[PDB]
């Protein structure tokens, strides 16, 4: 199975950027589909875990414009021009280019 | 593609355009190797691409065949036989 | 719109058996896979296991091979998972969620496999005690 | 391009239909083979696409089709859908 | 010689790599141009 780590677990305050790390212990990019399959959520308390990012830098449909991201070779880096409110809760990244999936410990907003 | 102008003879005759001079890069016997060509070619065997540049009426439709020169266009009689039986 | 919709709370016994629901609503339901994902309290998120609602073929995560069965119904597009053996350990949030991957826009009867999870349900909490 | 969205060739065969055909071509093969034998179907082994899956063309498109769905059975004494 | 990548499309379906979009310099009606162009191919067309 595959380890995935979550630095930065920072707290921040409303208007401030940020920027959550994601580090794999092996890489996620697929030769033949020519993508890397890591997925990035937030879990708002209370609520199930949603989708953020599907493929690293591809952005879910629904998700503001706010947040993006970038990265390969395992580290891969989730950023937030501004957090607001609507930010709050625990974000994930998702390991999916083998099974079983593991979503890491997670950071907090 | 034709790099062409007009004829331009020496004397000035209302028919100017009519024949144009194009210039152009012809294979040669050797594939590495092109040959400038400068040929006349009537006005109505040439369209405008947009010195300018034409290319033959028929680039858009069809390949060039050459008739070859030794084989004459002159009409001979032909008779027609009916086959034994009709 | 696309939903899956989980309800309600149970309480066990260590050694019972639980059967936690997810009903499919929005899309066809036999074109992805569906996948389960254990939360326990104040901890992260653990992948348990994906069944494919057309074919019925199920993959489980090696430390859940032999406690947790997956089974479908295609009439009421429902997916069921049956939880035996409860320990306390097992106390956690149970996750149902739709493959973000389609497999095929006539049924899952062929692909390599899913690689996200799309959509989540409000999730079942199955307590031991 | 692809308008809307891309989905994959397909054909369906009626279950039933193709289990009482395979039924009939179990009893005509006993008929040869001995009516206590056991006659299983099974996948093509290898080779070409064009032999291993069933090649046709219709509609002008030339489709290649698994069939592993409908030879797969072990015959002792709604419908399927084949990529 | 073709130029590939996958096709891609906007929503996600487990057939990433059957459809390659393929650029490549076609020739054209004067042996002195050429056209870039691309087009869609499947996987089972084209080799690496
Ligand atoms: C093969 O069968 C599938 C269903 O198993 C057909 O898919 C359905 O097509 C109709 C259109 O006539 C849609 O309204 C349904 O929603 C489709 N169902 C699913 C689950 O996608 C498919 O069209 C059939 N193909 C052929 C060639 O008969
Ligand atoms: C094949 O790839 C090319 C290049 O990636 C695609 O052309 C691009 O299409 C996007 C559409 O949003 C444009 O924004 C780019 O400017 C285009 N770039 C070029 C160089 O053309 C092309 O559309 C792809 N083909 C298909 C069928 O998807
Ligand atoms: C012939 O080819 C040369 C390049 O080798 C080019 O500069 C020239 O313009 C061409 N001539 C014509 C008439 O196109
Ligand atoms: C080029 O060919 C098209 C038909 O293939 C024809 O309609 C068009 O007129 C042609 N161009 C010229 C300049 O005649
Ligand atoms: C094929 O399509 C026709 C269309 O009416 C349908 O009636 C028939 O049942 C279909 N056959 C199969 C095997 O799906
Ligand atoms: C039909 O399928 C069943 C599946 O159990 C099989 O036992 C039977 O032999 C098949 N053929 C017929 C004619 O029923
Ligand atoms: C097999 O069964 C059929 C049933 O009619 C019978 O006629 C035939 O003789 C049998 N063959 C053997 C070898 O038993
Ligand atoms: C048909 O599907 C089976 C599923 O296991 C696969 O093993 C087989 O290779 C497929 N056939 C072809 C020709 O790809
Ligand atoms: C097409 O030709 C140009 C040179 O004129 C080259 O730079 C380009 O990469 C070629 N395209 C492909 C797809 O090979």
């Amino acid at each position: 199975i595959v380890m995935i780590q979550t630095p930065l677990s920072l707290p921040v305050t409303p208007g401030e950027p940020a920027s959550i790390s994601c580090r794999s212990s092996q890489s996620l990019f697929d030769i033949e589909d020519e993508t890397t399959y890591l997925e990035w959520f937030l879990q708002k308390p209370g609520q199930s875990p949603q989708p953020l990012i599907y493929e690293v830098s591809n952005r879910a449909s629904g998700v503001p414009d706010r947040f993006s991201g970038s990265g390969s070779d395992t580290a891969f880096t989730l950023k937030i021009s501004r957090v607001e409110a609507e930010d709050v809760g625990i974000y994930y990244c998702m390991q999916g280019i083998e099974y079983p999936f593991t979503f890491g410990p997670g950071t907090k907003v | 593609t034709l790099q062409c102008t007009n004829y331009a003879p020496k004397l000035r005759s209302m028919m100017r355009g009519e024949i144009k001079n194009c210039s152009f890069n012809m294979t040669t016997e050797l594939r590495d190797k092109k040959q400038k060509v400068y040929s006349l070619f009537y006005r109505l065997d040439v369209v405008q691409i947009n010195n300018k540049e034409y290319r033959l009426i028929n680039c858009n439709t069809s390949a060039i065949t050459q008739a070859c020169p030794k084989v004459s266009f002159e009409p001979i009689p032909i008779h027609y036989c009916a086959p034994a039986g009709f | 719109q696309v939903q899956l919709v989980q309800s309600g709370a149970e309480v066990k016994k260590p050694g019972s058996s639980v059967k936690v629901s997810c009903k499919a609503s929005g899309y066809t339901f036999t074109d992805h896979y569906i996948h389960w994902v254990r939360q326990a309290p104040r901890q992260g998120l653990e992948w348990m296991g994906w069944i494919n609602p057309y074919n019925g073929n199920t993959n489980y995560a090696q430390k859940f091979q032999g406690r947790v069965t997956l089974t479908r119904d295609t009439s009421t597009t429902t997916v069921y998972m049956e939880l035996i053996s409860l320990r306390s350990e097992d106390t956690a949030v149970y996750y149902c969620a739709r493959g973000g991957e389609y497999c095929t826009g006539f049924g899952c009867f062929a692909g390599k496999g899913d690689n996200s999870l799309d959509v989540w349900g409000r999730g079942v909490l199955v307590s031991v005690s | 391009d692809v308008l809307g969205h891309v989905r994959m060739a397909h054909c369906n065969i009626s279950k039933a239909t193709w289990n009482e055909t395979l039924g009939k071509v179990v009893k005509q093969l006993r008929k040869h083979f001995g009516n206590n034998t056991i006659i299983r179907f099974a996948q093509s082994s290898g080779g070409d696409l064009e032999v291993t899956t069933h090649s046709f063309n219709c509609g002008g498109e030339f489709f290649y089709c698994n069939t592993s769905g409908l030879f797969n059975s072990t015959w002792i004494s709604d419908s399927l859908i084949l990529p």
